[PDB]
């Protein structure tokens, strides 16, 4: 096996917890405490390699957290998640990205832009607007639904692929 | 205190 430290960031309510639980336990949760931040370990084979993905599902935290601090030091890749029916969560994306660059002290940090809740019909964030933003950053964009599981494995697999390519350079 | 927010209180 090979270890990858991933972090899932994005506005409250975008579906970070639902995406992680769907990946880990293969189930969709309608409700998961928005204040809980925790780490998960997904065991899956990617491109032949057995990978152990330690994933930090983030939540708002004021007081110091040793687990959050460990991911601030060792986190290799980030899923920046917004919800396609929430323009405000899309507006936050550039701030999450700029902050990540400062955390890693690097202009090149493995990252994937995720547009979640793609099962919903009342779309307010255009796919073109998200694809343009992802193109401007030089990163992949993946539309997901934690509800149907659409794109969930792609989002995490692609991030692992990005970390592998960054490590090659 | 690393901004922008982004993640709140990231120091
Ligand atoms: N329809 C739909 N609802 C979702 C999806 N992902 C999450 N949700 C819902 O969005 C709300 C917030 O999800 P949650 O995972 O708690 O978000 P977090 O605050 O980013 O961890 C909950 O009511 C979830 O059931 C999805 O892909 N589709
Ligand atoms: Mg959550």
């Amino acid at each position: 096996s090979t270890e990858y430290k991933l972090v899932v960031v994005g506005a409250d309510g975008v579906g970070k917890s639902a995406l992680t639980i769907q990946l880990i336990q293969n189930h969709f949760v309608d409700e998961y405490d928005p204040t809980i931040e925790d780490s998960y370990r997904k065991q899956v084979v990617i491109d032949g390699e057995t990978c152990l993905l330690d994933i930090l599902d983030t939540a708002g935290q004021e007081e110091y957290s040793a687990m959050r601090d460990q991911y601030m030091r060792t986190g290799e890749g980030f899923l920046c998640v917004f919800a396609i029916n929430n323009t405000k969560s899309f507006e936050d994306i550039h701030h999450y990205r700029e902050q990540i660059k400062r955390v890693k002290d690097s202009e090149d940090v493995p990252m994937v832009l995720v547009g979640n809740k793609c099962d919903l019909p009342s779309r307010t964030v255009d796919t073109k607007q998200a694809q343009d933003l992802a193109r401007s950053y030089g990163i992949p964009f993946i539309e997901t639904s934690a509800k149907t599981r659409q794109g969930v494995d792609d989002a995490f697999y692609t991030l692992v692929r990005e970390i592998r390519k960054h490590k090659e350079k | 205190a690393i901004g922008g927010f982004g993640f709140l209180f990231l120091d």
